[PDB]
């Protein structure tokens, strides 16, 4: 509906194990229309 | 290592693609009609 | 409203799909109507949206 809700986590230690839950962070009303996307690496 | 993402449907200037990206400094989020490159990096 | 007529409202005629909810979409690329392949130019296939 317009928005981009976006969750995240951060943990202290090949996926790992565990359960952990990741908690809202931001809804941007960006009104767009997404089917790619891609990585920026440094 | 890893900066952000891009996304859109087209990533050239004839529509508009979401920039989210957080370099040294700032994380700058900007929803407008970039004409991006084939290997886009920091 | 002006004397003459006010050209600075605009609206979209145009389009190969319905939009979602809360879409947006600015775009500007010439229109097919025919099958007619038309790359810019306009006439008798082809409209400005
Ligand atoms: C979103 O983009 C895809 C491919 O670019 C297109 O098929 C689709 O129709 C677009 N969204 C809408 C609501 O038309």
């Amino acid at each position: 509906d317009g928005y981009f809700k976006i969750y995240s986590k951060h943990t202290p230690i090949d996926l790992p194990q565990g359960f952990s839950a990741l908690e809202p962070l931001v809804d941007l009303p960006i009104g767009i229309n997404i089917t790619r996307f891609q990585t920026l690496l440094a | 290592i890893i900066r952000g993402w891009i996304f859109g449907t087209t990533l050239d200037s004839k529509t508009q693609s979401l920039l989210i990206v957080n370099n040294a400094t700032n994380v700058v989020i900007k929803v407008c009609e970039f004409q991006f490159c084939n290997d886009p990096f920091l | 409203s002006k004397v003459g007529g006010n050209y600075n409202y605009l609206y979209r005629l145009f389009r190969k799909s319905n939009l979602k909810p809360f879409e947006r979409d600015i775009s500007t690329e010439i229109y097919q109507a025919g099958s007619t392949p038309c790359n810019g130019v306009e006439g008798f296939n082809c409209y400005f949206p």
